[PDB]
């Protein structure tokens, strides 16, 4: 499975949670930030890493970071659809 | 109606017209964006009305650009053309209404075609058209060039007036039985009465002068005077080495007779079967559907065009005319090509932005079993030559698939025309012959069927695939031209059916390619040549009838079409003619090989490389506001594919045009 | 807006209960919004109507010397001038005999 | 009554409800001892072209009557010129081809015919109404009342179509029999 | 070795085509001149005097 | 009263964009241009026209008469001058100088559009034997516009027939048939 990280400089603008495609993504509340919330990566077993995340993140430098591990792909991180590995 | 509203403001917001370009100018990706949105009416501010609006007068536009370039030609032809040298004797004198200047020694590139004339050789026909049409005589061809001017400026009136005639409750282009009656009854049926009639009015006797030998301006200004019974096709006029112009307006006739015939039935309701095309009638309602329809329509058209252009001769002397039919042919057998390809676009773009109809949801199985069908002809078609060259090159031809070897000959090819034996000839040079079919014909065919499979199924895929798949599901939400949905799911490159057509444009762009060159080899082995002496003629063709021979391997292939017939263009440098074809050779090479760049690399290297490319500019000072960015990723397959296919589509043009023009002369 | 002063412009609402004749002794004419950016109102006659529709556009120098201004046409020219200018140094002197 | 084109231009234009006569009440369907509504296609329940099929049917009265009379007076008597002689052309029905293309005494014809059909074009279309259709003024020896105004609207009418059947007639016959005037 | 098609047609074609040649010579009355690609002729049925012979 | 009728033709109404202009009297408009393009535009155009064919009106009578200006490049008749002086080299010059007026001409056309200056559509500020009273004024501006006008008429005719009959200006003795 690929690793999915977010780190403080989080605005908590759930653009990330909004874009997931899978739900990989939850919002949770915190004091770091004035919207008093940061996104959390709780169901990162599904995450595809699709980067739309990273994609829809605005922060200078993206506050969430998909990490990509080929080696470790699960069938719900390929999304396999004909063959079931479970 | 209200012309107030049509200002010059507009003119210089550069991207009005897309509300995504709203924030002008932040990086060269707006440029970008600007052009590639430019014409996408669909996308930008409006309403249907506009679109439809723009739809219309952009045709329009388009229209009157088209007469541009007639009329264009017709003043070549009045002004800069030696037709009337060519008019008193074609063969001598090869077309040219091509001139030019002597600026840097580029006074070479004209060669000689006649005594006081000195050009390039045209290979469009238009000599033959206009022998065709009766026109013999500048004033003819000026009058011509005044009334497609006429025809430009009034088109691009209409144009501009339409712009704001049609407002939001216009609906004239949505009366879909009206346009197709109008056009098939008015344009289709009166129109081909109509050009029968100035054919047996004007062309019939002119023509038959032209024949005859007569060049008197009195006559110049009795039907089925001189034609036989024989049937048409079966007798060409041996003086001209074609197809009666007689039996041409009659053909024009029978068919405005048989157009209007149908077009009236239609109006009766005789045809009845309409539910079996309602469902088609109420889904494609479309601009992208009509589009998709028409670009495949006109593509077969055009991929007929090609093959009968040559084969069934009606234009006076075009079968001498070497270069001409075979430019005809390989530009009319491009167009069918890119207008498929287009086809198959707009068919994905409407699947995009409409409900498509209810075979998309079998695609499975259509495209599992279009899939076989390509690997397995591809497979049995392409290592039919693979077992020739290997055995070939282990020394055993009685093992290869040939005439004198295993043979696979073609019997469905038989013959329809039913024509009597032997050729027909004009003037030293074969205007007629027969094409014998053999295993080579056999391979080649089933060659042109894989690559004509693999290109369908491409666009297919696109299709069908368009608004989902098993791999990504909301496709739909990401449109049409999207370059990926990211490195995920092991990574989706070129999911879109953007992508789909960016690689069925290569599979087309090889499928012409082969189709090109097996019609150039077969016509120069096996039909054209000259011939030495009931009488019996022995004929020596230009490339010595070694397609039968060498045709079957690809080293064949490789060595007496390409190495053996590119010694004209390749050996082009010295000579006046042809020079210029050379040097285009050498340049579509230089663009062919250039496309790789953007075809391989990636759009993160370039954007890092203009990054520090960018420090020393804002190191010195030079501070671009309008921030440099590297092609997006869709534009680098765009740029990469156009100039591909260009550099292509040059070396082809150069290598067999720079053949045929000295074979000629 | 100069063309329609001293026409009698109704609302849809108006059509049929308001008969003036205009400035020109034209019927009055119902104006309605389309919503179209391109063509904001269209108006309908009321009857036969005698007046000025001009078909041509509105251009002003000010819009073409800013279309113009534009980079595209700027550096465009630019580039005509400078190709024009090495062609005829070409054509004058050919082959660099001087050189 | 008739009004001046300028008063009468007032109330022009493409009207959309129907007086309920037949054809609008327009002149022209009138028997000998009765009334005859002639419209068994019922072209006329068009309302709104009513007007311009009463304009084409005068103009195409008017077009026949001059056609007629010059299809009769030719053979009687020729213009004093050499190529409009009798032995140059025997027969009116001649006249089309004998003056056709580059000799230019037809093409002057229809030149100046499209110039007074172009400027007639904006009465055609714009100005026309159940008032004014066929009107352009030329009301010289017009009577100054209802009922002779109708009348010679009617006998107008009347005798435009009686030209129109027999300008046919004549050309046919002709055409068929290559004879003089009797026969045309 | 390859017979030339229709054969027996090409004097048939020479003399119909030498025949038509004959019959309007015959019907101009005068040698044919051949058409200039640049020059003006006036038509046969101009009003006016002839500057250019129209033929 | 109802509409103002075009005396020209009684039977259409007058266009009201040709009101208050010389040549209203005639008030001759039935094709409606004058509804479709600006009428300054078309009182220029006709102005334009106007003067250039009086001048080519007299020089072909002139040429056709005879007085050609000393020198063999112009032993020429009237019809072949075009092309002689195109090759001599006058017309070349003639129209860098008709290019430099134009220049100038249309920089006033633009100016009056856009109501920089009140210029009417013609007027250049020539002032040569121009009347003071306004109706003077206007009855010299209705003398140009009608000896434009059949200026235009004569020269279309002048060169029409001298091209055809191949006859000098007066063609009268012209042979037709
Ligand atoms: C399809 C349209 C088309 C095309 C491709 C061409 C192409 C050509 N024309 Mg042109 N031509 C066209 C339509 C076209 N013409 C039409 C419609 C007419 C009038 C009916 C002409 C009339 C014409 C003449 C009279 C001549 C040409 C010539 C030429 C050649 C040189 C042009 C040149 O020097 O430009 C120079 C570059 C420019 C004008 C720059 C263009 C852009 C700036 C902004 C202006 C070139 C092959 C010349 C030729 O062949 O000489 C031997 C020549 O003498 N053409
Ligand atoms: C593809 C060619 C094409 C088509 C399909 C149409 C279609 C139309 N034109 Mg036409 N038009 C064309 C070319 C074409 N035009 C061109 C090239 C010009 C420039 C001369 C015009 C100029 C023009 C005008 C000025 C007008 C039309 C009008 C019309 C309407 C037809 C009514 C009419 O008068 O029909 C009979 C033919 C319709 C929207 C009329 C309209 O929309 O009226 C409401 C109208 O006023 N057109
Ligand atoms: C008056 C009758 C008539 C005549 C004289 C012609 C003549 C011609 N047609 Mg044909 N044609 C006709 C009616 C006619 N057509 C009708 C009614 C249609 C249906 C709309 C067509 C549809 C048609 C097509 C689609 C094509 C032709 C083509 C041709 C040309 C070559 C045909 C040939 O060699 O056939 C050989 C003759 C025979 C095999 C004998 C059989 C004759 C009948 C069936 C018995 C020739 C100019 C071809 C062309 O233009 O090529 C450039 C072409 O592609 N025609
Ligand atoms: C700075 C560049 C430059 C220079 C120094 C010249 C200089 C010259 N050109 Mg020009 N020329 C130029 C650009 C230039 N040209 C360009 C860009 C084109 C392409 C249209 C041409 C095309 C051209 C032609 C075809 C001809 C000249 C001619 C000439 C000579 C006379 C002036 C003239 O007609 O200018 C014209 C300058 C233009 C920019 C053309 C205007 C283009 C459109 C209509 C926009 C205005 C002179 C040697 C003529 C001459 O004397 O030949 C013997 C001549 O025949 N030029
Ligand atoms: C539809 C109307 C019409 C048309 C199309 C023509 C057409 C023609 N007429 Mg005319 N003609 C007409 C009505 C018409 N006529 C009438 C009403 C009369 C009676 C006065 C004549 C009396 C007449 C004579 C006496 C002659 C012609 C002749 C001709 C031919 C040469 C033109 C000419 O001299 O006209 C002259 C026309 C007039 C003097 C009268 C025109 C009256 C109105 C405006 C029509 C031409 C085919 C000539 C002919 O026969 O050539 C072979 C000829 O000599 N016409
Ligand atoms: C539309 C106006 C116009 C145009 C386009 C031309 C064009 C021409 N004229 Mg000119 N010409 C004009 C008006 C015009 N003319 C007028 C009004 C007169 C009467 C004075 C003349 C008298 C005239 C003569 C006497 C001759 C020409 C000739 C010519 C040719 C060479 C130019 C020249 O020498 O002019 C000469 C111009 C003048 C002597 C004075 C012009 C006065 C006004 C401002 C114009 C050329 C075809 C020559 C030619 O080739 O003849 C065959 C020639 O010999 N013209
Ligand atoms: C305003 C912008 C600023 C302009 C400044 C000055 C411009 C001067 C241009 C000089 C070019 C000089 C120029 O172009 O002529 C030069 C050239 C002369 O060629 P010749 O055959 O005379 O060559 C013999 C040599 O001696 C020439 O040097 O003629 C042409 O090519 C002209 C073709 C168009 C001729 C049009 C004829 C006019 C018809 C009447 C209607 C015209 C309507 C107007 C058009 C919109
Ligand atoms: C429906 C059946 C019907 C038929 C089959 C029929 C056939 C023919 C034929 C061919 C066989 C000719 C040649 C002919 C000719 C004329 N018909 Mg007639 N006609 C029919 C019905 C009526 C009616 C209802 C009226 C009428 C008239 C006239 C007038 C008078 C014009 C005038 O002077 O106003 C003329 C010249 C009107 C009238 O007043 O006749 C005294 C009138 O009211 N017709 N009619
Ligand atoms: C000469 C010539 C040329 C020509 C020509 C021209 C101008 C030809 C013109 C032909 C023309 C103008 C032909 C009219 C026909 C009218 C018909 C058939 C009417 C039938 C009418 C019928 C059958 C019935 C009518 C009525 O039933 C109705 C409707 C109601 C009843 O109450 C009354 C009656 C019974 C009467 C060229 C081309 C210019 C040059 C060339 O060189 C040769
Ligand atoms: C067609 C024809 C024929 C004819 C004819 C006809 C009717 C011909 C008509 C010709 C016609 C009507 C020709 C007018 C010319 C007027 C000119 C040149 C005016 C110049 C005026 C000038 C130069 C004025 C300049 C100034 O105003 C300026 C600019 C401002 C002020 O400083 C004042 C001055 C004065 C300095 C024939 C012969 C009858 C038969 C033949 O078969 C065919
Ligand atoms: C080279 C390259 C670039 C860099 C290329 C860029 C930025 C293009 C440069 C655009 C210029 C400025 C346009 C101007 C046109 C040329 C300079 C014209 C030259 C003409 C000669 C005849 C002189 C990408 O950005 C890219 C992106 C995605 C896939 C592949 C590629 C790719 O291959
Ligand atoms: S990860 Fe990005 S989009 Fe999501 S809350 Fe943080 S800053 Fe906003
Ligand atoms: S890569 Fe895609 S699936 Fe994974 S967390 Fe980001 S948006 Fe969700």
């Amino acid at each position: 499975s690929h690793a999915v990280k977010i780190y403080d400089t989080c605005i908590g603008c759930t653009l990330c949670v909004r874009a997931c495609p899978t739900d990989v993504l939850e919002m949770v509340p915190a004091t770091v930030n004035a919207a008093k919330q940061v996104a959390s990566s709780p169901r990162v077993e599904d995450c595809v890493g699709c980067k739309r995340c990273e994609t829809a993140c605005p922060t200078d430098f993206l506050s969430i970071r998909v990490y990509l591990q080929e080696n470790e792909e699960t069938q719900y991180s390929l999304g396999l659809d004909l063959a079931d590995w479970s | 109606a209200i012309f107030r509203y049509v200002n010059a403001t507009l003119w210089s917001k550069a991207g009005h017209f897309n509300k995504a370009l709203s924030k002008g100018a932040k990086t060269t990706t707006w440029i970008w964006n600007l052009h590639a949105s430019a014409h996408d009416f669909d996308i930008q501010q409006g309403s249907a009305g506009l679109i439809a609006r723009k739809v219309f007068s952009s045709g329009l536009a388009h229209l009157s650009l088209v007469f541009f370039w007639l009329g264009g030609m017709h003043f070549h032809g009045a002004y800069l053309s030696n037709y009337s040298a060519w008019l008193k004797d074609p063969k001598s004198v090869a077309p040219s209404s091509h001139i030019a200047y002597s600026l840097v020694g580029q006074d070479i590139l004209n060669s000689y075609t006649s005594q006081y004339f000195s050009g390039i050789t045209i290979t469009s026909g238009f000599f033959q058209l206009y022998r065709s049409e009766g026109i013999v005589t500048q004033s003819q061809l000026k009058y011509a060039c005044a009334a497609s001017l006429i025809a430009t400026l009034i088109c691009l009136s209409g144009s501009y007036l339409h712009m704001q005639l049609m407002s939001k409750f216009t609906s004239f282009y949505k009366k879909f039985q009206s346009l197709s009656q109008s056009h098939l009854i008015i344009m289709f049926g009166f129109g081909s009465v109509s050009f029968s009639a100035h054919q047996i009015h004007e062309a019939l006797p002119i023509n038959s002068l032209l024949d005859s030998g007569i060049w008197d301006p009195q006559l110049f200004s009795a039907i089925l005077l001189g034609t036989p019974s024989a049937i048409t096709g079966k007798l060409l006029n041996p003086s001209t080495g074609s197809i009666f112009l007689s039996q041409v307006a009659a053909h024009h006739l029978a068919v405005g007779i048989v157009f209007i015939t149908l077009g009236l039935i239609k109006w009766c309701n005789l045809f009845f079967s309409r539910n079996a095309i309602l469902s088609l009638r109420l889904a494609y309602m479309d601009y992208h559907a009509q589009l998709s329809i028409n670009l495949a329509v006109w593509a077969s058209l055009s991929m007929v065009a090609a093959h009968h252009l040559t084969e069934i001769p009606v234009y006076p002397y075009e079968s001498t005319d070497y270069p001409t039919v075979l430019c005809l042919f390989v530009h009319h057998a491009c167009l069918s090509g890119f207008f498929t390809v287009a086809s198959g676009a707009h068919a994905s773009i409407f699947v995009i932005r409409q409900l498509p109809t209810s075979e998309i949801r079998h695609r499975d199985p259509i495209i599992g079993h279009l899939i076989w069908v390509c690997i397995a002809l591809g497979l049995h078609s392409f290592g039919l030559y693979c077992h020739n060259d290997t055995l070939e090159a282990l020394g055993r031809p009685e093992d290869t698939f040939c005439d004198n070897s295993i043979q696979l000959k073609p019997i469905f090819a038989k013959q329809f025309l039913g024509l009597q034996p032997g050729i027909e000839v004009l003037d030293g040079k074969i205007v007629r012959m027969t094409q014998e079919l053999g295993t080579a014909d056999f391979m080649v065919h089933h060659i042109h069927a894989f690559t004509i499979h693999v290109t369908l199924l491409i666009l297919l895929k696109g299709v069908l695939y368009a608004r989902n798949s098993r791999l990504v599901s909301d496709k739909l939400e990401l449109g049409f031209a999207y370059p990926c949905d990211g490195p995920g799911r092991g990574g989706t490159c070129q999911i879109s059916p953007w992508d789909h057509l960016f690689l069925a444009v290569f599979w087309m762009y090889n499928c012409l390619s082969v189709v090109i060159f097996h019609y150039f080899w077969k016509m120069q082995s096996d039909v054209w040549g000259s011939y030495v002496h009931h009488s019996s003629l022995t004929c020596s063709h230009y490339s010595q009838g070694d397609f039968s021979v060498n045709s079957i391997t690809i080293n064949g292939w490789l060595r007496n079409l390409l190495w053996s017939e590119a010694s004209q263009v390749i050996q082009s440098y010295a000579l006046p003619s042809i020079c210029s074809y050379g040097f285009i050779f050498l340049a579509a090479h230089f663009v062919w090989a250039f496309s790789l760049m953007f075809l391989f690399s990636g759009r993160a290297y370039w954007q890092e490389l203009i990054e520090s490319i960018l420090w020393s500019h804002h190191k010195l000072k030079i501070v671009p506001h309008i921030q440099p960015r590297a092609l997006s990723i869709s534009q680098g397959r765009a740029v990469g594919l156009t100039h591909y296919v260009l550099g292509g589509i040059g070396c082809t043009w150069a290598f067999i045009i720079s053949r045929m023009l000295v074979l000629t002369t | 807006d100069e063309r329609d002063e001293g026409l009698v412009l109704i609302t849809p609402e108006e059509s049929g209960k308001v008969v003036k004749r205009d400035v020109n002794n034209n019927p009055p004419r119902i104006v309605m919004k389309t919503n179209d950016w391109d063509q904001p109102e269209i108006q309908l006659s009321t009857g036969a109507s005698n007046q000025i529709n001009y078909i041509t556009p509105v251009v002003a120098s000010d819009d073409i010397k800013a279309w113009l201004s534009l980079n595209v046409n700027f550096f465009s020219i630019l580039a005509l001038l400078t190709v024009g200018g090495i062609i005829e140094i070409q054509r004058f002197f050919p082959d660099t005999l001087y050189w | 009554l008739r009004r001046e084109l300028a008063i009468a231009y007032e109330d022009s234009g493409i009207d959309l409800l129907d007086n309920g006569k037949f054809c609008q009440g327009l002149a022209g369907a009138d028997g000998a001892w009765g009334r005859y509504e002639f419209d068994p296609l019922g072209f006329s329940k068009k309302t709104e072209l009513v007007p311009y099929f009463r304009e084409a049917e005068l103009k195409h009265g008017r077009l026949a009557m001059l056609a007629w009379v010059g299809m009769v007076v030719p053979d009687f008597v020729r213009i004093p010129g050499e190529k409009f002689s009798f032995e140059a052309v025997p027969l009116p029905i001649d006249g089309h081809d004998a003056f056709s293309g580059a000799t230019g005494v037809n093409a002057q014809i229809l030149f100046w015919v499209g110039i007074l059909e172009f400027c007639c074009a904006k009465k055609v279309f714009e100005w026309n109404s159940l008032e004014v259709a066929g009107d352009y003024g030329l009301t010289k020896f017009f009577p100054s009342d209802e009922e002779g105004q109708k009348k010679m609207r009617t006998a107008e009418l009347k005798n435009g179509r009686l030209a129109m059947l027999a300008f046919g007639g004549a050309i046919t016959q002709a055409v068929i029999t290559r004879h003089p005037f009797p026969w045309l | 070795t390859y017979p030339i098609r229709n054969e027996d047609f090409l004097p048939i074609w020479k003399q119909q085509q030498e025949d038509l040649r004959a019959k309007m010579k015959e019907y101009i009355g005068r040698e044919f001149t051949e058409i200039r690609w640049i020059g003006d002729y006036d038509n046969a049925r101009s009003p006016y005097k002839p500057h250019n012979g129209y033929y | 009263g109802g509409y103002k009728m075009s005396p020209a033709v009684p039977f259409l109404p007058m266009s009201p964009a040709l009101e208050g202009i010389p040549g209203e009297e005639e008030g001759f408009d039935p094709m409606g241009f004058s509804l479709a393009i600006d009428i300054r535009w078309l009182r220029e155009a006709e102005l334009k026209h106007g003067r250039v064919a009086m001048l080519a009106t007299v020089g072909w009578i002139a040429t056709d008469l005879g007085l050609r200006v000393p020198g063999e490049p112009f032993q020429v008749s009237t019809v072949e001058a075009h092309d002689a002086m195109v090759k001599f080299g006058s017309m070349p010059q003639m129209l860098v100088w008709m290019g430099y007026a134009e220049l100038f001409g249309f920089l006033a056309i633009v100016n009056m559009f856009e109501g920089k200056t009140d210029r009417k559509p013609g007027d250049f500020g020539l002032r040569g034997f121009y009347p003071q009273d306004a109706k003077g004024q206007y009855d010299m501006q209705v003398k140009e516009l009608r000896n434009g006008r059949l200026a235009m008429l004569a020269y279309g005719g002048i060169v029409t027939t001298a091209v055809l009959t191949q006859e000098k200006w007066p063609f009268f003795d012209a042979v037709v048939n």
